[PDB]
């Protein structure tokens, strides 16, 4: 499936505070207006590619979206990087 | 206030191989550059983006000790701008390096022969056959086996982890005052004030890329960094040929600095 | 007022594109000067610093060429106003479209 | 942690939908607030208007023209001529 | 036609300058930008093309200064122009050897 | 017409303790520099603003021959801009110094 993402995904680039400016930069950022590959759990969470990373929309009312997995191999050939958010902690 | 590892790091039992060089993070800890620098152990203790003299007056996001042997001719790669197949396929320092590369003989430590030895972007790590190795043996004098330690130093808008044994004052608010924040040097009317920093910032900013503002690093609240008062002087005056007496304007600033 | 307003447009970018300049590092590692000098001894700092140096002051005289150009711009109006204020105000311009349109 | 990564994969308990996109190097411009918060962003990129709001520094863009870059003819190939000894 | 003709000639004079300058040095051991390129990697390179960069942007930065003073003569002739368009064509002037001796 | 006393410095039976360092003054004599210069008996002659040709074309108020021992890893230290605790504490040449390092 797929959808728009419109004008999603921006964060604070660096830790610092600016104010009442219009401020520019180059990061890696989802471009605006992309196109969105909205997955669903119907009767599937496959491997993605990460590319230059990721956005991570994840419309919730179940609480049971609780973690991500993230490598080159994802096959203990490599280390990988998991991550957790049980309950209340986020584990890592 | 905890002391860094550096004790470890520089007496660690096996330096890698540079072919995987091995590489320590160092955080959350006071670091004596002096006493590294003062040590009488070191060959060289050559400085790129800081003189080691300049250290504990400065500190950083964390410091990462690049560690290995090198055969002791080897010592011309491990620069901004050096060249070597070690220094390609598996060593590589950027030619805009921030840190020092700090280096001696281990001939005493590293030979027995030592086949272990092998060798082969900035930083990067590999793993027909591109690869080779000494073999060094305390016969072995450029063709000993030497340690390196290359500290590369991390200057982000985070608050800083590593730093060197400067003791704070107490902090002084409406005075003109000299001042230095984790290693953010400048001088300015310290003031508390009303810019809410998001939770996770450090530093204030404006157009000239000038410090507007900092949280204190101790006691989190936010500082304005107002300039020190400051304008020019005048000297209003006669002819010489009618009086010797002269009025002063002092531009723009209040009667009360003056 | 968009001849005034370009004019303090004008006046107010120049400072701003002025003072960004402080932040632009023409070379040297950093731009902020008390940087270089608490991070290195003279030896290596002065090299920083002259690059520093050459690039503020290349950016000032820059700076101060394009305001005496400006001046000069500002200075022909300001010769333009006062003979209006001489011609048209004081007096009545025979001259036309000097003072308006008819 | 330095980890080198191409894949991913989310974790959810057997018992939903996830919205992945992707990341690109873009410049930008960036709405910061009163509040030091940001409230809007333009992607230069995107559109003629977008490079024209990043080559202003500015959110409105009023009625005019704008050179918002140098358009350039790419090089379609590498040709290599050496003497044939 | 001796004025527009200098005109002409001044700002073609100032580009065949202008493109000149890319023949010159200025200290890198070429003055054509992938010789040094071809010859040489980013370490060394950086030495070189600042010079190049250094000496190209202070031709291009004279070139403008001379265009900016040339243009503000220009605009004194157009106003100049601009006034005996008003005051002659569309009117006759009193100004005594303003539009003509006579 | 006096010859310099250079035999008293470079043959002199000892050089001072690094961290008390002799200084001799040389004053009214014919110093001719190529005796020094094309003398096989120098590692090393480096000078930091002039030329060891071209000494003798050019003529001082006073030379100072500062003369010591070191160990011969030590001889990098002897230059202007160096460090090293030698060059901290005892042996600090200016950073502008004029002169030959033998
Ligand atoms: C991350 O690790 C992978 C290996 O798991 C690297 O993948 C290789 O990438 C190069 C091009 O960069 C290809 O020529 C190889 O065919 C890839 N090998 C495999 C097994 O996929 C990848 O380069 C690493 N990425 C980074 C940025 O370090
Ligand atoms: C992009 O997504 C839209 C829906 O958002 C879809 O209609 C279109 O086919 C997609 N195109 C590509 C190349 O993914
Ligand atoms: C979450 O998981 C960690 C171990 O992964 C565990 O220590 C912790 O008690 C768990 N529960 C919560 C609520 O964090
Ligand atoms: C190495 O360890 C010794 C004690 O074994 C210690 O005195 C020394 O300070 C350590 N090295 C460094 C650089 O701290
Ligand atoms: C620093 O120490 C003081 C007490 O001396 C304490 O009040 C404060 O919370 C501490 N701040 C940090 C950042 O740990
Ligand atoms: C300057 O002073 C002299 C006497 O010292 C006097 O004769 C002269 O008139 C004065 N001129 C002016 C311009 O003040
Ligand atoms: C001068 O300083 C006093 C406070 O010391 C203040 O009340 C006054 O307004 C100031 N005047 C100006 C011109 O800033
Ligand atoms: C700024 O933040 C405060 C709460 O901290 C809020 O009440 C106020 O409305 C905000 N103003 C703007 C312009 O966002
Ligand atoms: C030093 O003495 C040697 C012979 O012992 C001689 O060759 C040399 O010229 C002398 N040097 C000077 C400067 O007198």
């Amino acid at each position: 499936a797929y959808t728009n993402s419109f004008t999603r995904g921006v964060y604070y680039p660096d830790k610092v505070f600016r104010s009442s400016v219009l401020h520019s930069t180059q990061d890696l950022f989802l471009p605006f207006f992309s196109n969105v590959t909205w997955f669903h759990a119907i009767h599937d969470n496959p491997v993605l590619p990460f590319n230059d990373g990721v956005y991570f929309a994840s419309t919730e009312k179940s609480n049971i979206i609780r973690g991500w997995i993230f490598g080159t191999t994802l096959d203990s050939k490599t280390q990988s990087l998991l991550i957790v958010n049980n309950a209340t902690n986020v584990v890592i | 206030t905890n002391l860094c590892p550096f004790g470890e790091v520089f007496n660690a039992t096996r330096f890698a191989s540079v072919y995987a060089w091995n590489r320590k993070r160092i955080s959350n800890c006071v670091a004596d550059y002096s006493v590294l620098y003062n040590s009488a152990s070191f060959s060289t203790f050559k400085c790129y983006g800081v003189s080691p003299t300049k250290l504990n007056d400065l500190c950083f996001t964390n410091v990462y000790a690049d560690s290995f042997v090198i055969r002791g001719d080897e010592v011309r790669q491990i620069a901004p701008g050096q060249t070597g197949k070690i220094a390609d396929y598996n060593y590589k320092l950027p030619d805009d390096f921030t840190g020092c590369v700090i280096a001696w003989n281990s001939n005493n430590l590293d030979s027995k022969g030592n086949y272990n030895y092998l060798y082969r972007k900035p930083f990067e790590r590999d793993i027909y056959f591109p690869l080779q190795s000494y073999g060094f043996q305390p016969t072995n004098v450029g063709y000993q086996p030497y340690r390196v330690v290359v500290l590369s130093f991390e200057l982000l808008h985070a608050p800083a982890t590593v730093c060197g044994p400067k003791k704070s004052t107490n902090l002084v608010k409406n005075k003109c005052v000299n001042f230095n924040f984790n290693g953010l040097t400048g001088t300015g009317v310290l003031t508390e004030s009303n810019k809410k920093f998001l939770p996770f910032q450090q530093f204030g900013r404006d157009i000239a890329d000038t410090t507007d503002a900092v949280r204190d690093p101790q006691t989190l609240e936010i500082l304005d960094i107002t300039p020190c008062s400051f304008g020019g002087v005048s000297v209003i005056t006669p002819g010489t040929n009618t009086s010797n007496q002269v009025a002063v304007l002092y531009q723009d600033v209040n009667c009360t600095e003056v | 007022l968009g001849k005034l307003q370009d004019v303090v447009n004008q006046n107010a970018q120049a400072l701003n594109t002025l003072v960004k300049q402080l932040s632009s590092n023409f070379g040297a590692i950093s731009s902020v000067l008390n940087d270089i000098l608490s991070r290195l001894d003279p030896p290596e700092a002065e090299v920083q610093i002259d690059r520093l140096i050459t690039g503020r002051l290349q950016s000032l005289q820059t700076y101060v060429t394009q305001q005496l150009i400006r001046a000069a711009e500002i200075r022909a109006s300001a010769n333009l106003a006062a003979t209006k204020m001489s011609e048209c105000v004081l007096g009545q311009s025979k001259r036309v479209d000097f003072c308006g349109k008819g | 942690i330095g980890i080198n990564i191409t894949r991913f994969q989310t974790l959810l308990a057997l018992h939903a939908a996830y919205y992945v996109g992707y990341l690109q190097p873009r410049t930008f411009l960036l709405k910061y607030n009163e509040n030091g918060t940001i409230t809007d962003a333009v992607d230069c990129a995107l559109d003629p208007l977008s490079e024209t709001k990043c080559t202003l520094k500015s959110f409105t863009v009023e009625k005019g023209i704008y050179q918002t870059s140098n358009f350039r003819v790419q090089p379609t190939e590498s040709i290599v001529r050496f003497p044939n000894i």
